[PDB]
C-alpha cells in the first residue's frame, strides 16, 4: 500500500473573504494562519496593528457590501497587502481558491476572475461557493449551511455538493443587528466610549459608579465612521464575552432570577447585565417584539431554515434536515446552538431525522469556509478543475461553465 | 502519610486525563492485517478506509445515498397490472 | 383509495420504501440509522506490541500513504481495557454482552 | 495413529432416557438386562453416596463382560478415575497382596485440588521514597515504604509494598530491568530473568532472559490438579530434601512400595477432609474394575470382603469368567465362579447371556465398520455362520487378515472367497483340538 | 449497547500515530539506508483538456507517471443529437430546439442531476418546468435516439403521484399528525386483538 | 363487540381520507 491515490498539495492559497474578518492561508493546512479585520483604514492600512494607530483621517470602509465585493480598488489593495506581508509569496507562483457567496452576480464574478488573471497573473484559479466549502469542511455533500455572518443569516442548502440557489433565504438578522441593539442599550443605560485608542489610563471604579480616567491629547479623529468602528469593536467584545442567547420563550420570570455576570468597559466602568443580557439575542429567533422595529415582519433562524427547506424539492429535504450545518460567528454565542436545535425540533415535522453537527465546541465554525477550501484544494481529482492561465488567455474567460 | 497518598493519587489521576496512547507501532501494525472470529467461529477481514480506487470499467453504479434515507431497494415482484 | 394508488406500472422496476424507521446516510448504524456501511464502523481491536484493548477503532488511510487508526468512546472506555482477558483467551459478563467477542486479533 | 485396539467400538451403555436397553446402544449390542444393571450401578457411582459396594459381572466367555465394563467406564467419563486391574497383578514379589489391593483401591479414588494464588509480575523499577525516621523514636534515616514499578505488557503499575521485603529484593539479583514473581501473602520475590527486549543477539547465555508478562500486573492464577489418594500416599511416603539421600548404592533401590495403614488412613484422610470442607479440594471416588477375580488367592478375598466394609472403599466391578472351580490357595475347596461363597454374598451378580447369532452378525459388522473395511453380504453371512460355529472372537479376528488378503488380491471389499481362504489358513482351537 | 458508527469523529476520542521512538534501538535499522530524492517537479495531467502544467511532490525516480487521478474523469453517457435529428425525431410543440439544447447542456454539466438542473434551470428564457417533466423529456429523447440508432419505460405519472403525496404528508400539521399516530396505534391494537383471537381459536 | 366494533368502524372510516397515509400507501420510487 503506497497510497498513490492519497492526495495532492499544489499551492492553492485559499482566501476566504468575509464581511467581519478576512481569512487566508495555504492549502493542506487545517487552520488559516492569516486572520485580520477586513475593513481598511482608508485615508490604505489593513492590518490588526496598522488599523489601530492614530493618523490624519483613517476612514474605515468594508469593500464587501452585503457579502458582495463592490470597491475593487480596496479589494485589490487588501489582497496585495495580505500577500506581501503575511504570505511573502509571489502572486504568479501559486494558484488561488478564493470563495464566494451563493448570490454572486455573473458580472461581478467575471470581474473578479479578470482581476485575478490580469493584475496578479496567478498560474490557476477556482472560485467555489462558501456554502459548498462549509459543507466539505464537515464532510457533508447534503445539508443546510446556516450561515450567520456579521451582515446576513442564510440557511443555504446544498445538493450533492451543489448549492440550491433558489433555496437561499437572505435574512437581515446578523451580527450587525446585535451590535446596533447593544449600542442602543448602552446609550440608554450609559455612554458608549472608545477603546483604549484614546483612553490614556484607567482607575479603580466601584461597580455601578461613574468611572474616571485621563484623556489622550492625540489627533481628534474627526471621522465619526472610524469612531463608529472602534465602538463596534468593543460592542462585539461585549457580545462575545457576556451576551448569552435565551433557551426558552424568554419569559420575564426566570431571567430576573438567574446569576449575575460582570463586565469592565475600556475605561474601567464596571456594570452588570444579568437581568437583560439575554434580551438582545431574541430577534435572531423571534423577530416579533424587537424594540428597534416593532412593526417588522422577519423570519427567525428556525423560520429561515424551515423556509429554505420548504422552497426546495421534497426529495432532498430528508438529507437537508438530517445534516443541518451551523456556521458563522453569531453561533459561538452561549446557548445559541442549543436554542436553535430546540426550536428546529419543535418546529420540524416529526418522523424526519434532525441532527445538529457537533462543531460548536471550537471556534473553527468561522473558519469552516477556509477549512473546506483547503480540503478541496488538497484533493487530487480536483486538480483538473482549476481555471488555468491558458483557459483565460485563450479568450474564453468564462467561469460560469467551468466554475 | 494519608495526605501524601491522597495527593499522589490525585497527581497520578491528572496524568491519566491527558492521553492514554498516541502511537501505533508502525513496525508491524502498519503492514500487518487484522482478523477476528465471532462467537460462531466465522472469519472476516478488517476493512481499512482507503481513498476512492481508480475505476477500470463502467462498474460502481451511481447509488445516490441521500435518496436511501427513505428507500431501501427494489423487489422483483410487483402489482403487475395497468 | 384516492388518486394516490400504486395501480400504475410499466416495464420498469420500482424501489420500495422502508416504514416505521427512517434511515440515514451509510455512515450511521443499521440499528438506529440504515444501510450502515462497514467502512464507517468502529470495532474493538487489539494492538500488536501492546497487550491492551484500545477500544472501538477503525483503520483509515491518511495523507502521504500513512495508515491511521481512529478510535471512539463508549461504556466509560474502561471496561474495554479489561476486555483483554476475553480476547486473549459485573465487569465480566458485560464484556461478553456488550460485544460478540468480535475483537480484531493482531 | 488411531491404533485400533481389540474392542474399542464400545462407547457407552447406550441406555435410553427411560433407562431401558436398545440394540444400537452406542457400539454395544444385546445384553439388555446386563446393560440396565450397568446403568443402575453407574447411576449409583454418579450419586457418590455409597462406598465399599462390589458388583460381579459373571457370565460365560465371550459375553463381552470387559466390553460392557469399558462401556460403563467411558460413560463415567474421564472426569472420575477408572483403574483397571487383573487378578494376576495382585501377585507381587516385593509388596504383599493386600497392600497392592489397598493401593489399587486408593488409585480408584480421585481428588481434585484447586489452588488460587495472587501474584504480581513485570519489569521492576525499584525506588525507595525517603521518609522521616521512626516518629516514635529519635531522628535519622528510615524507609516506611518501598515502591516497585512493575511494568507488564499491558501497562505499568507501581506497588507500594511493605518495607520489610527489602531483604528479599537484595537477596536475589533483582535489578532494574528483570521480571520478578511476587506473591500477595508471602511476598517472597523469585526473579524469573531479564527481559528478552535486552537479550542482544551477541550475548551468549540461556535461562537468564524471559519474555515480558502478558496481561495485567495483578494476576489471580487458578489451577486445578487431580491426583488420586494413592498419589498423595506415595508423595508423603518417600522423603525429599537433603539428608544424604543423593547416595546411589544404599538408596537407588527405590521399590520400597511397602506401606502401613497408619499413614494410609488417619492423617491423610484428615487432611483430605480438611481440604474438602474448607473449599480447597473436592473428593471424586472412582471405580476399580477387577477382571479375572477368580485368579486371586483366598488370602486376597478374605481381605477384599473386609476392605469393602470400610466407608472409604470405592466401587469395585468384579468380572469372573470361570465357573465352579477350586479357590486358589485352598485344598480342593470348590466354590461358584472360583470365588469364596462368603464374598459372592457381598457382590451383585450381573448375568450375561450368550449372544444370539443375529447379535454375532451385528458385532462382526460393527467391528468391520470400526476397522474401516467393507464386507459383502455373503462374506458377512459366512463370518456370522463361522462365529456361530466356533467362538465369536475368532470371526472378528478374521476381518483384518481377510482385508489385507483382499487388498493384495486387487479387490477392495472382503469377498466370501477371502474369508473362506482365511478360515483354512487360520482356524480356531475347537478345530485345533484334533491332535 | 453495541459498536459505534461515526463519519468524522466523536467527542473525546483520539487516534494513535506511527512510531518514531527508540532511535537507539533502531539506530542501525535506519542508518544503513538513505532517502529517495523528492523533487518539486512539474506534472501535466492529461485530463486538463488544455496545455496547462502544474507542480507536485514526486520522487525523481518516476519523472514520468503523468497523473494517477487522471483515470477518474469518466464523463456520463449523454447522447449528442444534431439539428436534423431533433427536427425529424425530437420535434415537440411545448418544447423547442433551444430549450432542449439548454436542458442537455445542463445535464452534461451537472452529470444528470435533475435536481440541480431544475435549480439552475433558466426559468426566464423558458417557462417554468418541473423536475419530473425534465426527467420525462430527457428519458424520452434518450429512448428515441437509442431506437433510431438501431432504456426502460419512464412514467411521469408516477412522479406526479409520489412528490405531491409526500409533500402533503410532510405538511402534516402537529394535531393531525398526532391523530394519525393515534390511529396507527389503534390499528396496531386491533391487529394484536386479532392475533389473540386467532391464537385462542 | 359492544365497543370494539364501533372503534374498528371509526378507524376504517378515518383510515385514509384521500390516500395520504404515513403507515403505508406510499408511491414507489422510480429507478435511474
Ligand atoms: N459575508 C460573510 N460571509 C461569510 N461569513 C461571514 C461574512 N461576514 C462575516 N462572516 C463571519 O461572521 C463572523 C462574525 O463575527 P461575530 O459573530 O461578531 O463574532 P462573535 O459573535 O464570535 O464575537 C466572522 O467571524 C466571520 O467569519
Ligand atoms: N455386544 C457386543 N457388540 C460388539 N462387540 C462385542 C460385543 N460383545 C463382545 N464383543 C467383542 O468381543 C470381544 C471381547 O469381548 P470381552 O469383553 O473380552 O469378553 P470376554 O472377556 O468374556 O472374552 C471384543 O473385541 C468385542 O469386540
Amino acid at each position: 500500500s503506497g497510497g498513490v491515490y492519497g492526495g495532492d498539495e499544489v499551492g492553492a492559497l485559499v482566501f476566504d473573504i468575509g464581511s467581519y474578518t478576512v481569512r487566508a492561508g495555504y492549502a493542506g493546512e487545517d487552520c488559516p494562519k492569516v486572520d485580520f479585520p477586513t475593513a481598511i483604514g482608508m485615508v490604505y492600512y489593513i492590518d490588526t496593528n496598522a488599523l489601530r494607530v492614530p493618523r490624519e483621517n483613517m476612514e474605515a470602509i468594508s469593500p464587501l457590501k452585503n457579502g458582495m465585493v463592490e470597491d475593487w480598488d480596496s479589494f485589490q489593495a487588501i489582497l496585495d497587502h495580505t500577500y506581501k506581508m503575511h504570505v511573502k509569496s509571489e502572486a504568479s507562483l501559486h494558484p488561488v481558491l478564493m470563495s464566494e457567496a451563493p448570490w454572486n452576480t455573473r458580472a461581478k464574478r467575471e470581474k473578479l476572475t479578470e482581476l485575478m488573471f490580469e493584475h496578479y497573473n496567478i498560474p490557476a484559479f477556482f472560485l467555489c461557493k462558501t456554502a459548498v466549502l462549509t459543507a466539505f469542511a464537515n464532510g457533508r455533500s447534503t445539508g443546510l449551511i446556516l450561515d450567520s455572518g456579521a451582515t446576513h443569516t442564510t440557511a443555504i442548502p446544498v445538493h450533492d455538493g451543489y448549492v440550491l440557489q433558489q433555496g437561499i433565504v437572505k435574512s437581515p438578522l446578523a451580527g450587525d443587528f446585535i451590535t446596533m441593539q447593544c449600542r442602543e442599550l448602552f446609550q440608554e443605560m450609559n455612554i458608549e466610549l472608545v477603546p483604549p485608542y484614546m483612553i490614556a489610563s484607567k482607575e479603580a471604579v466601584r461597580e455601578g459608579s461613574p468611572a474616571n480616567w485621563k484623556r489622550k491629547e492625540k489627533l481628534p479623529q474627526v471621522t465619526r465612521s472610524w469612531h463608529n468602528y472602534m465602538c463596534n469593536c468593543v460592542i462585539q467584545d461585549f457580545q462575545a464575552s457576556v451576551l448569552q442567547v435565551s433557551d426558552s420563550t424568554y419569559d420575564e420570570q426566570v431571567a430576573a432570577q438567574m446569576p449575575t455576570v460582570h463586565y469592565e468597559f475600556p475605561n474601567g466602568y464596571n456594570c452588570d447585565f444579568g437581568a437583560e443580557r439575554l434580551k438582545i439575542p431574541e430577534g435572531l429567533f423571534d423577530p416579533s417584539n424587537v424594540k428597534g422595529l416593532s412593526g417588522n415582519t422577519m423570519l427567525g433562524v428556525s423560520h429561515v431554515v424551515t423556509t429554505s427547506v420548504g422552497m426546495c424539492d421534497i426529495d432532498i429535504r430528508p438529507g437537508l434536515y438530517g445534516s443541518v450545518i451551523v456556521a458563522g460567528g453569531n453561533t459561538l454565542i452561549q446557548s445559541f446552538t442549543d436554542r436553535l436545535n430546540r426550536e428546529l425540533s419543535q418546529k420540524t415535522p416529526p418522523s424526519m431525522r434532525l441532527k445538529l453537527i457537533a462543531n460548536n465546541t471550537t471556534v473553527e465554525r468561522r473558519f469552516s469556509s477556509w477549512i473546506g477550501g483547503s480540503i478541496l484544494a488538497s484533493l487530487g481529482t480536483f486538480q483538473q478543475m482549476w481555471i488555468s492561465k491558458q483557459e483565460y488567455e485563450e479568450g474564453g474567460k468564462q467561469c460560469v461553465e467551468r466554475k | 502519610n494519608l495526605k501524601t497518598l491522597q495527593e499522589r493519587e490525585a497527581r497520578l489521576r491528572l496524568e491519566q486525563e491527558e492521553a492514554e496512547l498516541l502511537t501505533y507501532t508502525r513496525e508491524d501494525a502498519y503492514s500487518m492485517e487484522y482478523v477476528y472470529e465471532d462467537v460462531d467461529g466465522q472469519t472476516e477481514v478488517m476493512p481499512l478506509w482507503t481513498p476512492p480506487t481508480p475505476p477500470q470499467d463502467d462498474s460502481d453504479i451511481y447509488l445516490d445515498s441521500v435518496m436511501c434515507l427513505m428507500y431501501e431497494a427494489t423487489p422483483i415482484p410487483e402489482a403487475k397490472l395497468p | 383509495d384516492g388518486p394516490f394508488a400504486f395501480r400504475r406500472k410499466a416495464g420498469c422496476q420500482y424501489y420500495a420504501p422502508h416504514l416505521d424507521q427512517t434511515g440515514n446516510w451509510p455512515w450511521t448504524s443499521p440499528k438506529d440509522g440504515g444501510l450502515g456501511d462497514v467502512r464507517y464502523r468502529y470495532c474493538l481491536t487489539t494492538l500488536t506490541v501492546p497487550q491492551r484493548c484500545i477500544g472501538f477503532a477503525r483503520r483509515r488511510v491518511g495523507r502521504g500513504g500513512r495508515v491511521l487508526l481512529d478510535r471512539a468512546h463508549s461504556d466509560y472506555d474502561s471496561v474495554f481495557h479489561h476486555l483483554d482477558l476475553e480476547m486473549l483467551s459485573s465487569k465480566d459478563l458485560s464484556q461478553i454482552l456488550v460485544n460478540i467477542k468480535s475483537c480484531r486479533w493482531r | 495413529t488411531q491404533r485400533i485396539a481389540s474392542h474399542s467400538h464400545v462407547k457407552g451403555l447406550g441406555l435410553d432416557e427411560s433407562g431401558l436397553a436398545k440394540q444400537a446402544a452406542s457400539g454395544l449390542v444385546g445384553q439388555e438386562n446386563a446393560r440396565e444393571a450397568c446403568g443402575v450401578i453407574v447411576e449409583l457411582i454418579k450419586s457418590k453416596k455409597m462406598a465399599g459396594r462390589a458388583v460381579l459381572l459373571a457370565g460365560p466367555p465371550g459375553t463381552g463382560k470387559t466390553a460392557l465394563a469399558l462401556a460403563i467406564a467411558q460413560e463415567l467419563g474421564s472426569k472420575v478415575p477408572f483403574c483397571p486391574m487383573v487378578g494376576s497383578e495382585v501377585y507381587s514379589t516385593e509388596i504383599k497382596k493386600t497392600e497392592v489391593l489397598m493401593e489399587n483401591f486408593r488409585r480408584a479414588i480421585g481428588l481434585r485440588i484447586k489452588e488460587t494464588k495472587e501474584v504480581y509480575e513485570g519489569e521492576v523499577t525499584e525506588l525507595t521514597p525517603c521518609e522521616t525516621e521512626n516518629p516514635m523514636g529519635g531522628y535519622g534515616k528510615t524507609i516506611s515504604h518501598v515502591i516497585i514499578g512493575l511494568k507488564t505488557a499491558k501497562g505499568t503499575k507501581q506497588l507500594k509494598l511493605d518495607p520489610s521485603i527489602f531483604e528479599s529484593l537484595q537477596k536475589e539479583r533483582v535489578e532494574a530491568g528483570d521480571v520478578i514473581y511476587i506473591e500477595a501473602n508471602s511476598g517472597a520475590v523469585k526473579r524469573q530473568g531479564r527481559c528478552d527486549t535486552y537479550a542482544t543477539e551477541f550475548d551468549l547465555e540461556a535461562e537468564e532472559y524471559v519474555p515480558l508478562p502478558k496481561g495485567d500486573v495483578h494476576k489471580k492464577k487458578e489451577i486445578i490438579q487431580d491426583v488420586t489418594l494413592h498419589d498423595l500416599d506415595v508423595a508423603n511416603a518417600r522423603p525429599q530434601g537433603g539428608q544424604d539421600i543423593l547416595s546411589m548404592m544404599g538408596q537407588l533401590m527405590k521399590p520400597k512400595k511397602t506401606e502401613i495403614t497408619d499413614k494410609l488412613r488417619g492423617e491423610i484422610n484428615k487432611v483430605v477432609n480438611k481440604y474438602i470442607d474448607q473449599g480447597i479440594a473436592e473428593l471424586v471416588p472412582g471405580v476399580l474394575f477387577v477382571d479375572e477375580v477368580h485368579m486371586l488367592d483366598i488370602e486376597c478375598f478374605t481381605y477384599l470382603h473386609r476392605a469393602l466394609e470400610s466407608s472409604i472403599a470405592p466401587i469395585v466391578i468384579f468380572a469372573s469368567n470361570r465357573g465352579n472351580c477350586v479357590i486358589r490357595g485352598t485344598e480342593d475347596i470348590t466354590s461358584p465362579h472360583g470365588i469364596p461363597l462368603d464374598l459372592l454374598d457381598r457382590v451383585m451378580i450381573i448375568r450375561t447371556m450368550l449372544y444370539t447369532p443375529q447379535e454375532m452378525k451385528q458385532i462382526i459388522k460393527i467391528r468391520a465398520q470400526t476397522e474401516g473395511i467393507n464386507i459383502s453380504e455373503e462374506a458377512l453371512n459366512h463370518l456370522g455362520e463361522i462365529g456361530t460355529k466356533t467362538t465369536l472372537r475368532y470371526s472378528v479376528q478374521l476381518l483384518t487378515p481377510a482385508n489385507l488378503l483382499a487388498k493384495i488380491n486387487g479387490k477392495d471389499s472382503i469377498e466370501k472367497e477371502h474369508v473362506e481362504e482365511i478360515s483354512e489358513l487360520f482356524y480356531d482351537a475347537k478345530s485345533s483340538a484334533k491332535i | 449497547y453495541a459498536l459505534l458508527y461515526s463519519d468524522k469523529k466523536d467527542a473525546p476520542p483520539l487516534l494513535p500515530s506511527d512510531t518514531g521512538q527508540g532511535y537507539r534501538t533502531v539506530k542501525a535499522k535506519l542508518g544503513s539506508k538513505k532517502v529517495r530524492p523528492w523533487k518539486w517537479m512539474p506534472f501535466t495531467n492529461p485530463a486538463r483538456k488544455d496545455g496547462a502544467m502544474f507542480f507536485h511532490w514526486r520522487r525523481a525516480a518516476e519523472e514520468g507517471k503523468d497523473y494517477p487521478f487522471a483515470r477518474f474523469n469518466k464523463t456520463v453517457q449523454v447522447p449528442v443529437y444534431s439539428e436534423q435529428e431533433y427536427q425529424l425525431y425530437l420535434h415537440d410543440d411545448a418544447w423547442t430546439k433551444a430549450e432542449t439544447d439548454h436542458l442537455f447542456d445542463l445535464s452534461r454539466r451537472f452529470d444528470l442531476r435533475f435536481v440541480v438542473i431544475h435549480d439552475r434551470y433558466d426559468h426566464q428564457q423558458f417557462k417554468k418546468r418541473s423536475v419530473e417533466d425534465l426527467k420525462e423529456r430527457y428519458y424520452h429523447i434518450c429512448a428515441k435516439l437509442a431506437n433510431v440508432r438501431a432504456r426502460r419505460k419512464e412514467q411521469l405519472e408516477r412522479l406526479y403521484n409520489r412528490t405531491p403525496e409526500q409533500v402533503a404528508e410532510e405538511e402534516y400539521l402537529l394535531q393531525e399528525l398526532r391523530k394519525i399516530e393515534a390511529r396507527k396505534k389503534e390499528r396496531e391494537k386491533r391487529s394484536q386483538d386479532l392475533q389473540k383471537l386467532i391464537t385462542a381459536a | 363487540q359492544i365497543t370494539l366494533e364501533n372503534q374498528v368502524h371509526q378507524r376504517i372510516a378515518e383510515l385514509r381520507k384521500a390516500g395520504l397515509w404515513s403507515q403505508r400507501r406510499l408511491p414507489k420510487l422510480q429507478e435511474a
